[PDB]
């Protein structure tokens, strides 16, 4: 009965953009990973710190479920010592990262005839994202010498860019929805268990 | 163009004490630059014009040095008085006149260990749809300490502001205020804010943290 | 004994023009030439135009060349400022400042007290008052002004009665154009129930006044 | 004391199927999980895949990710390798592992003895062999067993007698996909002409035997 | 992904001197690191688990330490029982777990100058079409010996292959056997073919040379 | 009456290359400004060393008047400090510069219905130019290993290239006259006034 | 009579890709160089180590002859010294060669009007090759981090590039027939004299 | 190819010391280097042929040594008759021979200040139609003397030529004429023709100046 | 004892063709080879090519690779140096040099005195001469013989009557192709108006003699 709502995670109707990631926490709750076994229909699915397989027989303080938008090419890109544009610019990932990660195209559903562009990514920024940071922040890149006083034009940026999804996309270019579950385990009582 | 670096950014000085300060150009000029006070809010005053001339009614504690691209302003024994922000400003672009980042000296006193609070949006903002979370530090020094936001333990950057009152007359000790705001639709949909504190006064990071609607 | 007198500033919206006029006393405003300095919300100075003692040379930085006008009339001893299609980015405090004509290059001798200068498509909106209390060594209480425009606003604690420990945040300028603001006192943990405490704010432009007591989260 | 036994290996043609048997004994096969580990000849180790002690989890390498499959009987404490549409890559020599469970990591704790694995689209051939022979303070003979296939190869000097500075070489899989081994022994100088001396090879799986003589080169 | 580098590649050791092995990560594992133990032929051995235990049955002589990217596995006295490749695991990737390398320790014997020897293919592979030269090194320590093929006085490379015989049990030296060989047509071609070897042990190189069909 | 010939400068007819500064000399002369004050059509107008307001107040021992034609998106390099094409091959300042420098378009008068390629530009040199540098020196460059003997074609390019000025041309391709206006005041008598 | 047959080497009907490199041997031969000296045809004639003129009267232990076609462009590229895709990858020559160096087209024999592909070079090679070092091994290189299991696709390159020869072709383009001809003088006797 | 470098390019030398030049070949030769000497307006002659032999009815003071890319020719004791121009040639490549760059040897002599004058173009050339202008230097030594030409106080450069006198037999001094030339256009379109000297031997640079047709 | 004698130098338009000779003395012309070596005006040596002992085997420099030709007769102990297509790169002195053959590398033994050659289409054209007076510790006169065509000119002072501090400098060819020179004395600044002075200057190949008088500058 108290199990964890992880199926509202994974069949949510609709994501966010990845400099967006998407949160959701999971505590007091029973932790079954059954529907990861039998859903057969994940594009990748690589885990850190610990094994997949004695999980369930496993318990933690906390768990943190991110969820966000990539492409095909940047699959790859969602690990500890990745770098890139969403390694750095969109979402992070530390040097002792513990949890799994899950990658599944979704270009049936992220893909419009005219195109989805719905989902955006950040392109720039003057410093790379601390492990775990989220930045939405609108501010106006400077790119140059000349300061941007809040206008767009000459060295001066708009740091979101809208993906281009559409069905004839490539693999690489086709839109994929990517969740990165970890677990944290602290000198607390451990309110999930399997 | 022409562009002017003074050094340090701020500093720590006790009455007394020999003050030096540094301003360096990108490119050369012989003796084209000058000194400037400036007290908190008030306007701005000269000290020293063409690096190497002692203005009227100035002390003679204020020397001048230094040609080309760096120039150095020096304080033999420095005055309660004299704790203001000095402004370095070239002269030799008269047309396109730049001036220094600034250089704010603070009295040196010893260090304060930073009081940290936490402070939930009251029900009244929760009404009108808005969000706000109030982290304090009050009576630090000195006034390098790292605020950092937690959304259920993720850290959060550029949907704040923080707001730093000026050293205190009392005990030479800063204030921070920062103001942590989201909508109603993004405040919910978490539980666990906290505000992670780094300051050289504490031997740890010191975070206060509370979860959504408990009190 | 030099005394210089900014007038003219206030606040319009974007696009519209200003003119601030300095009063010169106590020298010749003839024999020498004229600068203005402003300087943005905690930012420092930023040189702006020029204008020679006779007025007949003319100088403007290249942000605003072609964008505003400096004039002045030595028989009156003013100082023209005119700012025509101002933007937002003109919001600041600007400053007279004498020649000094000692040098070949331009140093600064004196200046005034300055007056301030805003600029936004927005009108004025009634403060909102929020109180921001304690919970379970001393505590600490304070309220936020929120969501008011334009600057400033008074506040007060006790009706002024309570002084001490008192900290009265800088205002900032929000995105929405508005400006909030923070005030904070620390109290003693052992009074905070019997003594009452309420935060006393007046805004003599948008003439609204508000006393907002602070009771400690109960739950 | 624990038992794995690996069986199955063979060699067949590639794009086969091939199915893998380990046999656990003196633990509980039902209560911890297993992997596979493949080693090419003369490389090192290379994981595949991994099975949960329930076998309701399974995991696969990247390589093989899709093609390989891993299932377990726990009541008969077997474990099941089978390996559709098999590479030329895929020839190397698998064992069996246990999960071990002392960890949120996975280590390996034992391994069984493992079996041989070859891809190849070849027949079985006939070796050739041909003699070594020396010229004109020791000298040294040698036989050559080359184009035959598939491994493995028996060698022996004077059926068996000659012992003493014999080496066998390792066989290596030529471009052509067969193999060829170089066998040799050192003798004195001085006999040469009295002592015969040849090499008999036996290939068990072709059946073909041949004792080949060697005798020094002369002109 | 990730990368384990072992070293050194081999290393030559004797009884009771005290080995020590690096292994290195492309990023940084806590402690999830992995040493096994292989004799030639025989199947994979553990060793030591999670770097920092070791197993049970195994000699207290092996002991590891470490952590992030650099590991090391130390044996205080060496023994002749230990003379095996030693391969060190990393466990952080569950899924796409990669091994080392390995490392061969071999027997610290004194060096052993190679014997070499040429020989001709026989008339019977002429016969079948193609021809093979054998080039045999015999005898020699340790193992890193360059051969080298000239085909009247020429280089050549990729076309022959090396072989090389385990550490003997005897005199622990190595054997090698290059087979150079081409066609019919490519054979006659060419008059001279010489194996060229470099040997710590050899103060000069030694090649031997002959000529086709000459003996 | 002994005014200084500055108008016949800035209303000559016709112009020099930037790689042949032209130059003027004044001396012994009343030092006019004026004509620049009420001069409202000044491009730029920018001062070094000295402000240009408080000079009818002062003397000097000579002043040179410098000519020359360029395009609008060189008009930042000529300044003290600037680097690119006219920075180093074509004109130069020092790093103690003293005096004004002014430019305007002149693309109703420098440019032609088929383009007005009289004006050129020196666009190689083996070495920077020495400030207040004029190089006319028809050598052709040798970019190469091969020594280039008087004669064009590999590694050997002629050092002028004429700019392409025409009335549909970009405002940083436009042609603009350059004046640089500088004053020497030795340890001998100043010769002109205002 | 006992005439050296440089002849067959120099009118042979057909040539060997560069990187496989035909060599002959000559020895127990009389030295005639005066094919050399009529040979009239010879696009390049460059000796080093000693001057081709008192050579008849000089006597080797060997001689070696070695036989390959390039392009125009890469005439430059056999002697000492030099660096290319032909110094490197599929010839090389010591610091201290000691002979000739021959070149010649052979655009009309060594040319299709559908493209003479027969000639090869090698393209790529972890290590630059040793001084006189032959190289036909088929191994695919590996350009990436991924190991190439021998197959080509993704960092996986066939390691033999075939010339484009045409009749059309460009000088540096059109195929080009080179020889080496090397003396060697050892402690023994000489066999081959003028 | 092949490029030679000698260094120095110059040097001052006086009777009885001993002379060292360097040569440096862009890849390496063995010993297919030899030194020649060459008298001003005099034929070139032989010193030293394969580096290391002395040339018959050479004196002995001359001695060659290196191989590879640099070698050396050292004089142990200088001699008046040795005061030449060195130059140094490889013979590695026979068919595309190349030669050093020289290095003229001059006699160390103690400085001379530069004797310098100006004269302006005769009116018989104004008649012609073009313009020259002579700026003389006489009696100064070494020759490192740099000679700028300013017209209306504006560097000129490439519209003259400069030639330099042999070191004289007297005094060991050189001479030097530069000629400023243009046309007549472009003479009277300017003032003044100034040329300043810049001398080792000159404590400040010296400059000649005149106006036009003023005398 | 060797002699070598360089003939056939002279001045021809760009295109044509010219022959050099050089004549071979107190040795064996025929038992070595023969080098042309040419040295362009203040530059240094410069191979061109070089022919056999018996003349049967021929190169040349890249730079004139088929454009000159070098052949010699042994019977005469002559050699001949044909250049046909000549360049204005080609002006320069030209020597003559024997083999040596004391090894397999080609060095250089012997050198001739060598011959000018010079190509430029340019005729021969009357020299123009211009005093170069001194101003008001002595001073120095000279003369500029400008524009002449071609080398060589003779210089004199005061019909050679003048001879200490006297200073010839060497000619240059300038762009327009011709040469100028310029011949200096300097002179006691006492003796200015007392002695005259006339440099006298002759053009055998223009067939000119002039004296011109050289006067301090009057104003
Ligand atoms: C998610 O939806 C799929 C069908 O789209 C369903 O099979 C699965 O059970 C759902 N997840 C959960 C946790 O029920
Ligand atoms: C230059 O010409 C303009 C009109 O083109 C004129 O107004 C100005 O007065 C002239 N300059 C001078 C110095 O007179
Ligand atoms: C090679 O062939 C040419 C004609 O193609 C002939 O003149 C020459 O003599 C031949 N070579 C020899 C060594 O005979």
């Amino acid at each position: 009965t108290n199990l964890c709502p992880f199926g509202e995670v994974f069949n949510a109707t609709r994501f966010a953009s990845v400099y967006a990631w998407n949160r959701k926490r999971i505590s007091n709750c029973v932790a079954d990973y059954s529907v990861l076994y039998n859903s057969a229909s994940f594009s990748t699915f690589k885990c850190y710190g610990v094994s997949p397989t004695k999980l369930n027989d496993l318990c933690f303080t906390n768990v943190y479920a991110d969820s966000f938008v990539i492409r095909g090419d940047e699959v790859r890109q969602i690990a500890p010592g990745q770098t890139g544009k969403i390694a750095d610019y969109n979402y992070k990932l530390p040097d002792d990262f513990t949890g799994c990660v899950i990658a599944w195209n979704s270009n049936n559903l992220d893909s419009k005839v005219g195109g989805n562009y719905n989902y955006l990514y950040r392109l720039f920024r003057k410093s790379n994202l601390k492990p775990f940071e989220r930045d939405i922040s609108t501010e106006i890149y400077q790119a140059g010498s000349t300061p941007c006083n809040g206008v767009e034009g000459f060295n001066c940026y708009f740091p979101l860019q809208s993906y281009g999804f559409q069905p004839t996309n490539g693999v690489g270019y086709q839109p994929y929805r990517v969740v990165v579950l970890s677990f944290e385990l602290l000198h607390a009582p451990a309110t999930v268990c399997g | 163009d022409i562009q002017m670096t003074q050094s340090p950014s701020s500093l720590s000085a006790s009455v007394g004490d020999r003050v030096t300060i540094t301003c360096r150009a990108s490119q050369s000029i012989s003796s084209y630059l000058n000194w400037y006070q400036q007290k908190p809010g008030k306007a701005p005053k000269l000290l020293i014009y063409a690096a190497s001339s002692l203005q009227s009614g100035v002390p003679s504690r204020f020397s001048g040095s230094g040609s080309g691209t760096d120039f150095t302003l020096t304080i033999s024994s420095l005055q309660p008085e004299d704790f203001a922000t000095y402004y370095c400003q070239q002269s030799y672009s008269t047309l396109a006149l730049t001036f220094g980042g600034g250089t704010k000296v603070e009295i040196k006193r010893t260090v304060a260990a930073p009081s940290v609070f936490i402070f939930p949006p009251s029900d009244e903002q929760l009404k009108s749809g808005t969000a706000s979370v109030v982290c304090l530090l009050n009576n630090f020094y000195p006034r390098e300490a790292k605020v950092q936001w937690k959304v259920d333990n993720a850290l959060q950057s550029g949907n704040s502001q923080e707001s730093v009152t000026e050293q205190d007359s009392k005990d030479s000790t800063y204030s921070l205020s920062s103001t942590l705001t989201l909508s109603k639709a993004d405040y919910e949909k978490h539980k666990v804010y906290a505000c992670e504190v780094t300051h050289q006064g504490l031997s740890s990071p010191v975070t206060k943290s509370f979860n959504r609607g408990e009190c | 004994e030099v005394q210089l007198v900014e007038s003219g500033g206030g606040v319009v919206q974007p696009g519209r023009s200003l003119r601030l006029s300095c009063a010169a006393s106590a020298f010749t405003f003839s024999s020498y030439d004229m600068h203005w300095v402003r300087q943005a919300p905690g930012k420092g100075l930023e040189w702006v135009a020029v204008i020679s003692y006779d007025g007949s040379n003319k100088y403007y930085a290249d942000s605003v060349k072609g964008r505003f006008t400096i004039s002045r009339d030595n028989s009156k001893n003013t100082l023209y400022l005119q700012m025509n299609s101002l933007r937002a980015e003109d919001t600041a405090v600007y400053y007279c400042a004498k020649d000094g004509g000692k040098l070949w290059v331009y140093y600064f001798d004196y200046w005034g007290q300055g007056t301030l200068v805003t600029v936004s498509s927005a009108s004025t909106k009634g403060p909102s008052v929020f109180p921001l209390a304690p919970s379970s060594g001393t505590a600490a209480l304070g309220c936020l002004v929120k969501d008011y425009f334009p600057e400033p606003v008074t506040v007060s604690w006790n009706s002024g009665a309570l002084t001490s420990g008192v900290h009265t945040f800088p205002a900032v300028l929000q995105s929405s154009g508005l400006y909030s603001l923070s005030s904070v006192v620390t109290v003693p943990s052992s009074s905070l129930g019997t003594q009452t405490y309420i935060c006393n704010v007046n805004h003599k432009p948008s003439n609204t006044k508000v006393d907002k007591r602070v009771e400690p989260k109960s739950c």
